[PDB]
């Protein structure tokens, strides 16, 4: 089933990188099913890895290479991994005013307090990351933090 | 592998050529205890000899660089090993925090036996439960102090 | 628009942003959050615990409490969109807990008005409130409902357009009970139209000229009922006029309806009219003797059957301000005199007694008589002998004396009821007189003040007699609402499939005007002497009892729990009636012998008496038939009065009183037909905004057309087309559809804010990798030095090149 040769090559590379970490031992721990699957490109939500494999803690589990590629592609199958009409329409929720600016206190609400809720630190930085800034009181810009949250670490 | 490069190649060009004093290019027993001799230290037949086994027999430089063919694996440069300690160092020198270190070779990456973690602290410049690496860099090639 | 959540006046009809935004976003779930049934107080909030069969298991907030209730009883609760919700029509599930809750929820966050379709809800706050500013006037002046909250004022700004806008006559009709400001409600609107005279940018004010009647008006027609302390027995309506400028040139006053019967019956707890035990009091002793009585409520059979006083009441205090009211409407303390004489002579018409030798009746006294002979102005042994005897004609004259004492007690008994009738209209022709100071009028906005409907434990001939009438009303409402939602309809181009909402009363409505059907049954029985509760009985089983399913029968109930004899179902409910005296109750014969006498002397009963035998029905029919001829020709709207508790204890509710007033009001009925319709209705935008999240895409927000999205968002769904129709500016829903669509969006947005986390935690570590990375080349180059340093540290040679060259 499916995965192309060069594919393969590419969740080998990302594969080596964390087995390395924890010993080059030709396994990779559940734990790191979620980080792995993002740094081949993918954006899974928890109940998405816990549903494929991913375990919480770290002695549990481990996967040789050969069982994480099926994960990659299974975990690939899936379509609403979601885009910006995605992510638009669900910050308007919140923009009361009509701009496009949402208070930061919260925006950071939402992503701490709501869905999978995020750490306090994991928000400081994707703020800090992106370059969104708050200014005077004309809030956050919603759009802004989508463009680049959406955009990679490395940009260019 | 041939990364037995100039600068190390030269380098034991000159390291050979003083063990001199020369059998038309020959490290010799004697161009050998010659040197041990103002090497100030013990020199013992059987195993001087033992030096020679290494080479099939007759060691001009040719064979000099051959034999140096353990040496050259690793052998990755000086530098190059001063920023890879680097990275695992935040804290701006005086160094890595011994714990770290031990969480890093000993369970990260290509594990240490503990039997090569403690090869390594025997040796191991240290103080404050906190490591040294250009002191670490250092012993590697070898300055010594 | 047109509010600010802010202009402090709107304390109590708006509920600001932050308030709103606060009730908007409480917790909540659709697949458990629910309405349930609750003994002590109406239907209460729960959540669903587990299913099995028919038989689900609950849980209840408030008070917690897992009980098990039936599958028919969980009742779909509204989502918080719609807390605190204005119109509830506009709800998504219309349910009686729904409307109880919208209506509670408000009253209780000082909100008093909650519209529901064309009616305007407005529950007793029992405390001033300042809703009615001159300044506030203005917030409403001119606007179109949407524009401003619920208010009363909206409803009459608007009626008052309309007079304008179309030139019609318009009419308010108005409902509720004792405690329910039917009466400052009343006077706050012919307040209003007044304001609004001034509203062309250019000895007693109007309320107050209308004001000083209702005492008069009063003492005749209202009265104490088993529920009621002060019963108007009558309908009014009180027609204010305007000129073709939109000002106020007039009122006057019309009466529908008066309860005659009252007059010669009580029932246990009732009472006769308020005047009679108030001439009979001491600010006026003089008057009991030009009358002819001694001040004791008891000693008359046309005013004791029933009640002597009333529990928090001073009938003098009332004789008093009554008389003072009969003044300042400015009419002769003569008159004043008539019109009281007049009423005592009503007091005596019952003392009047009779015997009889065979089949003719004699008197059995006669002070009596020329006690009554006297007060009117005729000759008692010409009364007596035209009430006893009776000559009448063919072309010759023959003693119609036919006469026995079943026949003279009834001709007496409607003698009085006769003159009270006469009595109350020519009372409302002056007040009439009173008001027109006029000008020339043009138009008119009528108010409407009528019964409304009863449910007793024992309902007879009187209950059926004004149900009859209120359900002719909501039919009449049922009626408008069909022609509107015809329109509204047509004007989104949506297909009407409907047959006028009125019909759905006629079934009963037929079952009782119908030549053959309940008051013709019993009219017909009416004329046979050995007629009998019971042989009416049966005429009415024989006619209707398996042919027609409006017409029921109870079935025995308490020894005390009376017979009921059949029920109809009423928009109301099912109202279940008794027989026994019907026959009696029914009988009104006209006795022209004594209307030609009762055509002599004493100047009233020269205007009264001067302007077959027949049945109170038949009157009752005549009268409904012209207060709708009349209605009919009116533009209606409808306000709600209600009764929020029995002991006036403000933000207070009680359940079964409220829903109780709501089946009645005709409430619940027009919630009922919004139910077989679509009932929610949105502009394509309010839909754009709110759904799009549903189906979104990635043309820009903006360019977007609603209606496009609107439909796109409705496929992807695969929502059932029979669910929801497209109209040219809204998309009209039917029960639910919101409420799925607003639980799909609470389930979307949850989702996708995982998804950005998602994004976010990718982006975290995508960054992270670039380090590992570095930090593999790191340790690689670590253990491959340190490694091969741990072997070469012990080769010989290795000591000497590391010996060998420092020493270069
Ligand atoms: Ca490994």
């Amino acid at each position: 089933s499916q995965l192309t040769k060069d594919e393969i090559e590419e969740v080998r590379e990302v594969f080596d990188l964390f087995d390395f970490w924890d010993g080059r031992d030709g396994d990779v721990d559940a734990a790191k099913v979620g980080d792995l699957l993002r740094c081949l490109g993918m954006n899974p939500t928890e109940a998405q890895v816990h549903q494929h494999g991913g375990t919480k803690k770290m002695g549990e589990k481990a996967y040789k290479l050969e069982e994480i590629l099926p994960i990659y592609e299974e975990m690939s199958s899936k379509d609403t991994g979601t885009a910006a009409d995605e992510f638009m329409e669900a910050f308007k929720t919140f923009d009361r005013e009509g701009q496009g600016l949402i208070s930061s206190a919260e925006i950071r609400n939402v992503l701490k307090m709501l869905g999978e809720r995020i750490t306090e630190d994991q928000c400081n930085d994707i703020f800090t990351f992106c370059d969104i800034r708050e200014d005077i009181d004309g809030n956050i810009k919603y759009e802004d933090l989508m463009k680049k949250v959406m955009a990679g670490p490395f940009p260019d | 592998r041939v990364k037995l490069s100039q600068r190390q190649m030269q380098e034991l060009k000159e390291a050979f050529t003083m063990i001199d004093q020369d059998r038309d290019g020959f490290i010799g027993m004697e161009d050998l205890k010659d040197m041990f001799s103002s090497l100030g230290r013990v020199p013992p037949d059987d195993e001087l000899n033992a030096m020679l086994k290494e080479c099939p027999g007759q060691l001009n430089f040719t064979a000099f660089l051959t034999l140096f063919g353990e040496k050259v694996s690793g052998t990755d440069p000086e530098d190059a090993l001063r920023n890879a300690f680097s990275m695992f160092d935040e804290d701006g020198q005086g160094f890595i925090p011994e714990d770290y270190l031990k969480d890093l070779l000993e369970n990260m990456g290509d594990n240490f036996s503990k039997e090569e973690i403690k090869n390594v602290w025997k040796d191991a410049p240290l103080k404050n439960k906190q490591f040294n690496y250009n002191k670490m860099v250092d012993i590697k090639g070898k300055a010594e102090d | 628009m047109t509010m600010d959540f802010s202009d402090p006046d709107m304390e109590f009809l708006c509920l600001t942003r932050q308030k709103l935004m606060e009730a908007t976003s409480i917790p909540f779930d659709g697949k458990k959050n629910c309405w349930v049934p609750d003994p002590d107080f109406g239907f209460v909030g729960a959540e669903i615990q587990s299913t099995k069969g028919d038989e689900v298991t609950v849980k209840t907030d408030k008070t917690q409490e897992t009980r098990v209730v039936k599958k028919d009883d969980i009742g779909q609760r509204n989502p918080p969109k719609f807390e605190m919700n204005m119109d509830m029509a506009n709800l998504t599930f219309l349910n009686e807990a729904s409307i109880l809750h919208n209506l509670r929820s408000r009253y209780e966050s000082g909100f008093i008005y909650t519209y529901s379709g064309l009616f305007c809800i407005a529950i007793n706050p029992y405390r001033r409130l300042p809703i009615y500013t001159q300044g506030l006037v203005d917030k409403y002046r001119g606007k179109r409902r949407a524009e401003m909250p619920p208010h009363l004022f909206s409803i009459a700004d608007n009626a008052y357009q309309y007079m304008l806008q179309d030139r019609e006559n318009q009419s308010m009709l108005i409902t509720g009970e004792s405690g329910a400001g039917k009466t400052e409600n009343t006077k706050k609107v012919i307040q209003y139209f007044a304001l609004v005279a001034a509203s062309l940018a250019g000895k007693g004010t109007l309320e107050d000229q209308i004001v000083q009647c209702n005492p008069v008006l009063e003492a005749y027609g209202n009265a104490k009922t088993t529920r009621n302390n002060n019963s108007s027995r009558f309908g009014k309506f009180i027609r204010i006029h305007f000129g073709t400028q939109g000002k106020i040139a007039g009122a006057d006053i019309e009466t529908y309806l008066l309860e005659k019967s009252r007059v010669t019956y009580q029932q246990s707890a009732e009472r006769n009219y308020h005047i009679f035990y108030q001439l009979l009091s001491p600010a006026f002793p003089e008057n009991i003797e030009k009358i002819l009585a001694v001040p004791d409520p008891g000693l008359y059979g046309f005013i004791n059957q029933g009640t002597l006083t009333v529990d928090g009441i001073d009938d003098e205090e009332e004789m008093g301000l009554t008389d003072t009211a009969f003044d300042v409407l400015g009419f002769t303390d003569e008159e004043k005199l008539s019109m009281y004489k007049c009423t005592g002579c009503i007091l005596h018409l019952g003392e009047m007694k009779w015997k009889q030798r065979g089949e003719q009746a004699e008197a059995d006294g006669t002070a009596e008589a020329e006690k009554v002979a006297f007060l009117l102005g005729v000759n008692a042994g010409d009364l007596l002998k035209c009430l006893l005897k009776p000559k009448i004609k063919v072309g010759t004259e023959y003693v119609t004396q036919g006469r026995n004492k079943d026949q003279v007690t009834n001709s007496i008994a409607a003698l009085a009821k006769s003159l009270y009738d006469r009595m109350f209209n020519w009372l409302v022709r002056r007040v009439n007189q009173t008001l027109d100071t006029k000008a020339k009028r043009q138009f008119f906005i009528g108010v409407l003040d009528i019964a409304g409907f009863e449910i007793f434990d024992f309902n007879s001939f009187e209950q059926l007699c004004i149900n009859y009438t209120n359900e002719r009303l909501q039919q009449f409402f049922n009626h408008h609402m069909f022609v509107l939602e015809q329109e509204e309809y047509k004007k989104e181009g949506i297909v009407w499939e409907f047959i006028d909402f009125g019909l759905d009363l006629q079934a009963c409505i037929e079952l009782i005007e119908k030549p053959m059907g309940i008051l013709s049954i019993l009219e017909e029985e009416c004329m046979f002497p050995k007629a009998s509760d019971t042989s009416f009985k049966n005429k009415l089983y024989d006619n209707h009892l398996g042919k027609n399913p409006m017409f029921g029968k109870p079935k025995p109930p308490k020894a005390g729990c009376a017979e009921a004899h059949f029920c109809l179902h009423h928009y109301a409910g099912s109202v279940s009636y008794s027989i026994a005296g019907w026959l009696d109750k029914n009988k009104d014969p006209i006795n022209e012998n004594v209307v030609e006498l009762l055509q002599n002397s004493k100047e009233p009963i020269v205007k009264m008496l001067f302007t077959a035998f027949q049945t109170i029905s038949s009157v009752h029919k005549e009268s409904l038939n012209k207060l709708m001829k009349n209605l009919y020709s009116t533009h209606p709207h409808f306000v709600r009065c209600i009764i929020p508790n029995e002991l006036k204890t403000p933000g207070l509710i009680d359940a079964a009183l409220v829903l109780h007033q709501l089946r009645c009001n005709g409430v619940l009925e027009g919630i009922r037909i919004c139910r077989k319709g679509f009932p929610n209705r949105i502009i394509y935008s309010e839909f754009k905004q709110r759904y799009s999240i549903l189906a979104p895409n990635a043309v820009p927000s903006g360019f977007a057309d609603g209606k496009v999205v609107t439909d796109k968002a409705l496929s992807a769904l695969q929502l059932d087309p029979n669910e929801y129709r497209l109209g040219n500016t809204k998309v009209f829903f039917k029960a639910g559809v919101l409420g799925m669509l607003e639980d799909m969006r609470d389930e979307r947005l949850s989702k996708i804010i995982s998804m950005f986390q998602a994004h976010i935690r990718g982006y975290l570590m995508r960054k992270a990798y670039k380090k590992l990375q570095d930090q593999r080349i790191g340790l690689t180059l670590i253990q491959r030095n340190v490694r091969k340093w741990l072997v070469l540290r012990n080769w010989e040679w290795w000591r000497l090149f590391n010996k060998v060259k420092p020493l270069l």
